[PDB]
RNA sequence: ACCAUAGUAGGCCUAAAAGCAGCCAUCAAUUGAGAAAGCGUUAAAGCUCAACAAAUUCACCAACAUAAUCCCAAAAACUAAU
């Protein structure tokens, strides 16, 4: 009937918006989904994101396929931090080294994408590299004793005078 | 909605590889485990034209990326 | 299957801080209390100042003469820095703020009575001479495209021309004029006297060699 | 491509197209067979049953269409062009069917 | 239609066509973009 | 020269492509290193829209032109040729290059105007109403600019305006 | 030097002539030669 | 007009004839099939059975591979080389796997090819596949 | 004509910002495709451009209404013209 696409959690597939209505408008039932899925990753750990395939039949049938997670998590969840950077290559967020880069291109190796186009670990790391570039997280070659708490602290005290000056401008903005 | 460490964890393994509920996080398996290539890859700056020689695919990779780059910088203006 | 060519990269030129072009005032600071004549002189003829590049590399080439008044500046000013990337491009001017007073009656219209009163100033332009001139980390064809525009709202005939397209030009009117065929030119007959023409012609004619006429200026005219 | 999933194929049973690679005069038909092996017309309808034979003694390159009006349009192409070869194809298929 | 001097394209569906002697901006997507060289 | 042949029998179409013999160039052209036809027949600045031995040469069987590309012509000879095929169709040369329609050969007209060496269209042009004063005379275009180069036996220009 | 003309079975009447000289080599020997080929072909493969 | 202005042969025309040379002088199976465009997701599915069997498939530009063709040996497959191409290439040649995995698409036809300097048809492929 | 898949919904802001209110980066998979040059969606979707694969005649700007008693010589594109 169609391809559908969808960001849903381990084990947080609520039947809401903005999948519930989908699946409804499809015509499949939407709490027969969210049984399956609780069911399918119930050995995965609740709460992290997860891309994932349902394809629709006539006589509204459903069928799930579900893929690795995002290279924007694996990466946030390499270095510690919990959101990317706004000014991308101007400022840095975090640190993650190409041990780790090697390890998320092992695991995520098993995805769709990079199953169906059968290339050697250096494509997918090359990949994992350009996606630490965008989400502005530099990417040492072998730097990880104290100087990675080093710069959390700096990180740290730098987003501080961040929130600090948005609520200024925010203030400035609501007073003008 | 998961959680990451602030000590030297992250330095002694990685957080995302993990994934199932038990916590079987992979060590860090030091050069006799890791291929010597791997820590040989191009981590800073992009190659660049006048470093790629031209005599291998990717200096006319990126001689077509930058020739798409040119006809959507000419064609910005979209009189039709 | 087609070839790929090396695209021009742009590192040598620096864009100057305000690339914008500058506001100019409809009327000087110190106004000119003495009314002057109105002296045509100054659009008749070949232009000698401002006819070669100083730092960018397009501009605006006026075949033609005229005045450019506070109307004409702002257009190409506004039109300009709205349709430019200040990021990758800057522009200059080539031509003064208008500083020659023109004089309106007014106060009655019948003739005679003395001189009339200020009431704008112009800049006068002569055929040949650059207007707008810009530079960057740009291609010809997008400037062209946002000047051709400029050229038409100005008074005068003008074109958005390069340096490339400057030159082209220049040395296709030498070619011209050392290949054409016919013996009898202009230049030589007003030289020469042949016919006794110069009763018809003028003494700023055996400059001109027939290729300006008033304010008019004809690029094919050899 | 776009002017046969332009036409709505829905009304088409089978195509074969039989000809021998190593000939001179199969290019038309091979073009003809691209056109019409298409994604946009293998979406259009999933019932039809598009078939390439590939002979090398046959030196005759020809297309058959069977389709469920009982008809049978055959066209042997050896000096056709492949868009005389579609314009018909869909001339034919426009007006029965 | 509308009578103009100088015919341009406002979209890529538009065709020129020199018809009784004149050209003609014939659009039928958008059929505001009709124009006529006058 | 190909043709296509259809041919029904029992709700079944069978189209066919038949090839017949074609006329060839002739075999001694006076200019043989020309790259052109025209140009090396030595045929430049010699036709007119009267000489329909060479107009019609290539022109397909309903009057229409031949693309450049398979005649073989340089692109002013191109145009000077189709603009000569144009003013000779009108002229009334060629007659037996038009469609054939018995349904509406039958509902005679009224007798075609005889003309020649015509530039516009007929149904294209609007008549003179001011045809102006001598200062500002409104000229009636007669034959084609394309034409202007032809070796002129006289020496008098022709007049492509009047 | 080219390659052959890859005949079909349509109409397959003509075979490439190594294999007819092989079959005329193996024939024209004598069973001593022929035990002493199979055994070396026993012994190799 | 005046003699011919000889292009300089560039970088990319040459690394593709290189890479041509290369692939016709190490690998021993070199079949010529018809490329018919398709989804890209039937694309990668062909190239995932295919990579299960370590047989690639190859794309050249005609305007490059043709005048390679006809100055090497393989001049009897010009006529193979009209239309889109496609050059499966493969060592340790075995058509038996190809064809089983190509019979499930019915409208992709096996133009020809070569199998250790052998030009057979797709009735060859028939044979070898049968052997 | 010719098809346009990938990490990926790049990172922030935002109810939502998936190439496209916006700011910063502009890497990378494939033989070949810009974190996207135009339409479109609230946001998606979808329609195109450039990219490969197929052939490739030629292709940069240039055209612009009208007045009053009644239009205003008639007409003519080739017989030799400093
Ligand atoms: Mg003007
Ligand atoms: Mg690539
Ligand atoms: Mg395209
Ligand atoms: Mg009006
Ligand atoms: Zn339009
Ligand atoms: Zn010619």
């Amino acid at each position: 009937s169609g391809m559908i696409r969808a960001i849903v959690r381990a084990g947080q597939a609520r039947p809401g918006p903005p999948l519930g209505p989908i699946l409804g408008q499809r015509g499949v039932s939407i709490n027969q989904f969210c049984k399956e899925f609780n069911e399918k990753t119930k050995d995965i750990k609740e709460g992290i994101p997860l891309p994932t395939k349902i394809f629709v039949k006539p006589d509204r049938t459903f069928e799930i396929k579900i893929g690795q997670p995002t290279v924007s998590y694996f990466l946030k969840a390499a270095a510690g931090i919990e959101k990317g950077a706004r000014h991308t290559g101007k400022e840095v967020a975090g640190l993650v080294t190409l041990k780790h880069v090697y390890e998320i291109a092992r695991v995520k190796a098993q995805d769709d994408a990079f199953a169906l186009q059968d290339v050697p670990l250096s494509s997918v790391v090359r990949s994992i590299i350009g996606s630490a570039r965008s989400l502005g997280i530099r990417v040492v070659k072998d730097l990880s004793s104290e100087e990675l708490a080093a710069f959390q602290k700096e990180r740290a005290l730098f987003l501080a005078a961040q929130r600090e000056a948005d609520l200024a401008a925010q203030a400035e903005a609501a007073k003008k | 909605p998961e959680v990451c460490t602030d000590p030297f964890r992250l330095t002694t393994h990685a957080m995302g590889v993990n994934i199932y509920k038990e916590g079987q996080d992979v060590v860090l398996k030091p050069d006799s485990e890791y291929p010597e290539w791997l820590f040989e890859m191009n981590v800073g700056p992009p190659k660049k034209l006048e470093e790629l020689d031209p005599e291998t695919r990717e200096y006319w990779r990126l001689l077509r990326k930058h020739n798409i780059w040119r006809h959507n910088r000419l064609s910005k203006n979209r009189k039709f | 299957f087609k070839t790929l060519l090396p695209v021009p990269t742009f590192e040598d030129v620096a864009i100057p801080e305000k690339p914008k072009l500058r506001f100019v005032e409809r009327v000087p600071l110190v106004p000119k209390v003495r009314r002057e004549r109105k002296n045509l002189s100054d659009i008749r003829g070949p232009s000698t100042e401002a006819t070669e590049f100083t730092e960018g590399r397009f501009a605006i080439l006026a075949l033609g003469g005229g005045y450019l008044h506070w109307g004409h500046f702002e257009m190409m000013r506004l039109t300009i820095n709205r349709s430019m990337d200040p990021k990758n491009m800057f522009a200059l001017w080539r031509v003064p703020a208008p500083f020659k007073p023109i004089t309106r009656k007014g106060m009655g219209q019948r003739m005679g009575g003395g001189k009339g009163a200020i009431d704008h100033y112009v800049t006068p332009v002569k055929a040949g001479r650059l207007i707008v001139e810009m530079g960057g980390r740009c291609e010809f064809k997008e400037v062209q495209g946002f000047l051709d525009l400029v050229a038409h709202k100005l008074p005068f005939p003008a074109k958005a021309v390069s340096r490339e397209t400057l030159e082209k030009m220049r040395k296709d009117q030498e070619e011209r004029e050392r290949n054409n065929q016919n013996p009898w030119t202009f230049e030589r007959i007003a030289t020469a006297n042949m016919l006794g023409i110069r009763k018809v012609l003028s003494p700023y004619d055996l400059t001109h060699k027939g290729r300006y006429w008033g304010k008019f200026y004809t690029p094919e005219r050899v | 491509a776009a002017a046969l999933a332009r036409l709505g194929l829905r009304a088409v049973k089978q195509v074969r197209v039989q000809f021998c690679p190593f000939e001179k005069n199969v290019e038309s038909t091979r073009t003809f067979l691209q056109a019409v092996s298409s994604e946009k017309v293998r979406c259009t309808n999933l019932n039809c049953s598009v078939i390439a034979d590939v002979r090398h003694d046959g030196s005759e390159p020809c297309v058959d269409v069977l389709f469920g009006d009982g008809h049978r349009l055959i066209m042997r192409g050896a000096h056709l062009t492949a868009q005389e070869m579609l314009t018909a194809f869909a001339s034919h298929i426009q007006a029965r069917g | 239609f509308k009578t103009k001097g100088v015919l341009k394209k406002r979209c890529r569906d538009c065709y020129l066509v020199k018809r009784r002697g004149r050209w003609f901006i014939y659009c039928k997507t958008n059929p505001k973009h009709k124009q006529r060289q006058m | 020269f190909r043709e296509v042949v259809e041919i029904l029998d029992g709700k079944t179409t069978i189209i066919e492509g038949r090839i017949t013999e074609t006329p060839q160039e002739s075999p001694n052209p006076p200019n043989p290193t020309g790259q052109c036809p025209i140009c090396r027949w030595n045929l430049k600045h010699k036709y007119n829209y009267e000489d329909v031995l060479l107009l019609s040469q290539f022109i397909r069987p309903h009057g229409g032109m031949l693309p450049r590309r398979i005649t073989g012509l340089c692109q002013e000879e191109h145009l000077k040729i189709e603009e000569c095929v144009k003013m000779a169709h009108r002229a009334g040369l060629l007659p037996n290059h038009r469609p054939k329609l018995p349904e509406g050969f039958v509902p005679k007209s009224k007798p075609r105007l005889n003309r020649y060496l015509t530039r516009w269209s007929p149904r294209s042009v609007k008549p003179i109403y001011n045809k102006g004063h001598r200062w500002n005379k409104v000229r009636m275009p007669v034959g084609s600019p394309l034409l202007k180069d032809n070796v002129s036996y006289s020496g008098r220009p022709l007049l492509l305006y009047h | 030097e080219a390659l052959a003309g890859a005949p079909l079975d349509n109409a397959p009447k003509e075979y490439p002539p190594k294999i007819q000289q092989l079959v005329q080599d193996i024939a024209s020997l004598t069973l001593l030669e022929i035990s002493d080929l199979n055994e070396l072909l026993k012994k190799t493969l | 007009p005046p003699p011919t202005p000889p292009q300089e042969e560039t970088g990319l025309v040459r690394l593709l004839r290189r890479e041509i040379a290369a692939v016709f002088r190490d690998n021993r199976m070199i079949a010529v099939c018809q490329h018919v465009a398709l989804s890209a997701e039937d694309k990668l599915l062909l190239r995932h059975q295919l990579r299960k069997h370590k047989i690639l498939m190859k794309i050249f530009p005609n305007q490059v591979l043709k005048p390679f063709l006809e100055e090497s040996k393989y001049q009897n497959l010009l006529p193979l080389f009209v239309g889109h191409n496609l050059l499966l290439v493969s060592e340790e040649p075995k058509v038996k796997e190809m064809v089983r995995i190509l019979k499930g698409i019915p409208f992709l036809p096996l133009l020809g090819g070569c199998i250790d300097d052998t030009i057979l048809s797709r009735q060859g492929f028939i044979n070898y596949s049968k052997l």
